[PDB]
């Protein structure tokens, strides 16, 4: 599969990159370290702050806005590792940027990246 | 025909305590008739607007009506989404809102609220295609507000 | 010390008092950016978009350490009570940008 | 494991060299090596890792493609070179248990020949900026004395490290603005969110002087994490998600905005091309040209790597030469001296591909670079 070709999400498997909830997701999918699409795995801490992208969901025609938070104070899984950027603006504009550490938040103060989670916070345009 | 109802409790408004000065001119009339405001985006009378919603509603909305102690009023959302059309927005200001908000009637003519109106519509800093209270001419060429 | 947390978590928008102290955050803004209170009220901010806000005051605004809201979705609250008088800046975590100011008289 | 052109000839020379001794008599009187002195060629590749708790710098002679040394570093660290080749550092962050515990965010400066720390210096609060690598968020004066350092929460700030004294000095109030580019040992500009840059001037106390410019660029143009600076030309060369070039001069200690250029031709465009990767573009200051990092993609496959380079004058604009660069490419730079060399990073492959920058022919490569390697540094000694 070309990687410069335009991205064609699907809604049959969480564990791949073309799963339409990670559209800009940066990093690793938490469901293959313990956790799950939307929770964190054990012993890691739950950021609050994120970067957030509006994902096409191909089952219902519908667009949601998805939360990209992290889950933190553990190295980085090295599992199921994605990079999509589906509307990802530069870092002056953070609210939509995703090269940056999600990590803001969590208990501990804990800072370093180990998976994303893909959760829906609401329905986008 | 429009109508007119209090914002808040539903009532019907009671034209009856408007000033008798202004509630003649072509505006109000084709407003009170067809619920469109003339005033917008009329270069004619945008300067005076300005200067009624300045000395009348800046110190609460700010300089730009992006907002100070009170609420701002140059974007899509509204706390009161009929606010989104001229009927509501004359509404708001005629019969009040909650608070430090009240009725106009008792200082503005029924011709300045629609100039003042004119003057907040003015404001908006949203896209074009979003202003609804806009005819498709004034569509083509209205301008987000640039301090 | 300088305010109370009425509630650790966000609560629904529907549970907000009629005629309370409201700061709406929409369109990536406090829509009231200088909110002007008396000392003891209750100021309650809700998110009325899809995107995620908060609010934040830095170390030494309202104890020794700073408070860093609850992230609020779309139709949530969040209050905070202000016992002293004072001027109180805040901002959005993952929002530096986005800057609002309480002023307790 | 697997052994490219280039260190087969380079362990083959050793093999001989060993082999020649041993038949002459000679013993084995094993000591510490030094790196040969900085040059032009010498060349730095970071690699983040893909976010792991520590990481790996690779220093490379370019001209022989050999690894000469090696470089320790934390989290998401931020590298720096001085240009004169004095010496090297990086701001960087460690964990009192890998990855978990308490947080020190420090910089370090090493010798450019023995690769030994000379400076140790711990940053209160840990303010460091945790984000992908990008060169300018980290940057050094042009006198090489002070380093510049971006914090984005609570608040934008740009903290103040006293080399030469070795101290940390103060964190800066900033507008909403991000990336530093030190113009001098006083002075620096920051690309800020509603489209300006920011002119901030510094002394050792009291608040900064801030002045904006006019904004250069409209809310949906938008430039890329990753422009090309050139402090001993003060220019700073700026691409946008599309191609088009914006370059400012600061040579005169204000911004001075140039006409823009389109670095893809009409047809280019027309035919679905568009700049993509990591660090999509370089500038050489002596030849005065531009190199872009482009291929045929998708409008939102921005960070996917490109097999082309594109060169253009940066002075007209004109399209110079098109490379077929032959892999997966996500990072460029080019050394600074009179016959440049291309450097060429692959992020999937790591390795680096070092190609003349005059024919884009591939001359050789450096490969095992790491997990996941990103970042190119080269020295304007010239
Ligand atoms: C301070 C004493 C005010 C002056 C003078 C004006 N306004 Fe106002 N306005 C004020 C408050 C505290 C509020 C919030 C009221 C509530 O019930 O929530 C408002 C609200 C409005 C609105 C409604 C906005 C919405 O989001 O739906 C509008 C359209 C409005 N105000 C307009 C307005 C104009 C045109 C004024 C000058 C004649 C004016 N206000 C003055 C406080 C104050
Ligand atoms: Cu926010
Ligand atoms: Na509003």
């Amino acid at each position: 599969t070309d990687p410069r070709a335009k991205w064609v999400p699907q809604d049959n498997d969480i564990q791949a990159c073309d799963y339409w909830r990670h559209c800009s997701i940066d990093g690793n999918i938490c469901d293959c370290s313990g956790g799950s699409l939307t929770n964190c795995p054990p012993g890691t801490k739950l950021a609050t702050a994120s970067w957030v992208a509006s994902c096409y969901n191909p089952t219902d025609g519908q667009s949601y806005l998805i939360a990209y938070r992290d889950c933190c104070g553990y190295n980085v899984s090295g599992r199921c590792p994605c990079l999509n950027t589906e509307g990802e603006l530069p870092v002056y504009r953070p609210e939509f940027a995703n090269d940056i550490i999600w990590c803001f938040g969590a208990e501990d103060d804990a800072m370093t990246y180990h998976c994303t989670i893909s959760p829906i916070v609401g329905k986008a345009s | 025909a429009p109508q007119f109802f209090n914002i808040i409790d539903g009532s019907p408004l009671n034209f009856d305590d408007a000033m008798e000065e202004g509630r003649d001119t072509e505006a109000v009339k084709h407003f009170l008739e067809t619920g469109e405001n003339v005033y917008n985006e009329d270069p004619e009378i945008l300067p005076e607007a300005e200067e009624l919603y300045a000395g009348m509603c800046s110190g609460c909305h700010g300089h730009y009506a992006e907002g100070k102690i009170g609420p701002g009023l140059n974007d899509a959302y509204w706390t009161y989404p009929g606010n989104e059309t001229d009927v509501g927005l004359f509404s708001t200001l005629y019969g009040g809102a909650t608070g430090q908000m009240g009725p106009m009637w008792g200082s503005l003519t029924l011709d300045e609220m629609l100039r003042t109106m004119a003057w907040v519509r003015h404001l908006y800093t949203g896209d074009p295609k979003d202003a609804s209270w806009l005819t498709d001419e004034q569509k083509a060429g209205f301008t987000p507000f640039q301090p | 010390d300088k305010a109370t947390i009425p509630s650790e978590s966000p609560f629904a928008a529907a549970e907000v008092a009629d005629g309370a102290i409201v700061v709406d955050i929409a369109k990536m803004k406090y829509e009231t950016p200088e909110l002007h209170v008396k000392v003891g009220d209750t100021v309650t901010w809700i998110n009325r978009e899809a995107m995620p806000h908060n609010v934040h005051f830095v170390a030494g605004v309202l104890g020794e350490a700073a408070l860093k809201g609850p992230m609020m979705k779309k139709e949530q609250a969040y209050s905070l009570t202000f016992t002293e008088a004072g001027t109180y800046d805040y901002h959005c975590t993952p929002h530096p940008f986005m800057r609002g100011k309480v002023v307790v008289e | 494991e697997a052994e490219t052109q280039a260190q087969e000839t380079q362990g083959q020379a050793a093999a001989r060299a060993a082999a020649a001794d041993l038949a002459a008599g000679q013993d084995d009187e094993p000591r510490i090596l030094e790196a040969p002195a900085p040059d032009a060629r010498r060349v730095y590749v970071n690699d983040p890792a893909h976010f792991a708790a520590v990481t790996q710098q690779f220093v490379i002679d370019g001209e022989a493609g050999r690894v000469i040394g090696m470089i320790d570093g934390g989290f998401l660290p931020n590298p720096v070179v001085a240009d004169d080749g004095s010496f090297i550092a990086h701001a960087s962050t460690v964990f009192s248990r890998i990855a978990r515990g308490e947080r020190t965010d420090y910089v370090e400066v090493f010798d450019p020949v023995t690769l030994l720390p000379t400076a140790d210096i711990e940053l209160p609060d840990a303010p460091r900026f945790l984000v992908g690598t990008y060169p300018w968020m980290t940057s050094l004066t042009p006198d090489g004395k002070t380093l510049l350092f971006y914090q984005f929460s609570p608040a934008p700030a740009v903290g103040v490290v006293d080399l030469e004294g070795k101290a940390f000095k103060r964190m800066l109030d900033v507008p909403d603005c991000y990336h530093i580019f030190p113009t001098a040992p006083d002075t620096f500009f920051m690309h800020c969110r509603d489209g300006s840059l920011a002119k901030v001037a510094f002394g050792t106390e009291g608040t900064p002087e801030i002045t904006h410019t006019e904004v250069f660029h409209p809310e949906d143009e938008f430039l890329i994490n990753h422009p090309a600076y050139s402090q001993k030309a003060g220019r700073l060369v700026w691409p946008t998600y599309t191609g088009k070039i914006h370059q400012i001069d600061l040579s005169s200690g204000d911004a001075k905005f140039l006409p823009a250029v389109e670095a893809l031709t009409e047809a280019e465009r027309a035919d679905g091309w568009r700049p993509g990767g990591w660090q999509q573009v370089a500038y050489h200051r002596a030849l005065d040209r531009i190199y872009l990092l482009v291929d045929q993609r998708d409008e939102w496959r921005h960070k996917t790597a490109s097999r082309f380079v594109v060169v253009l004058d940066a002075k007209t604009g004109e399209r110079l030469a098109k490379f077929e660069m032959g892999h997966e490419i996500d990072s460029i730079n080019v050394s600074q001296d009179e016959k440049p060399l291309l450097y060429a990073l692959s992020t999937g492959d790591k390795t680096l591909y070092i190609h003349d920058a005059e024919s884009g022919e591939e001359l050789r490569s450096v490969n095992q670079l790491g997990h996941g390697p990103q970042v190119i540094t080269t020295a304007d000694m010239g």
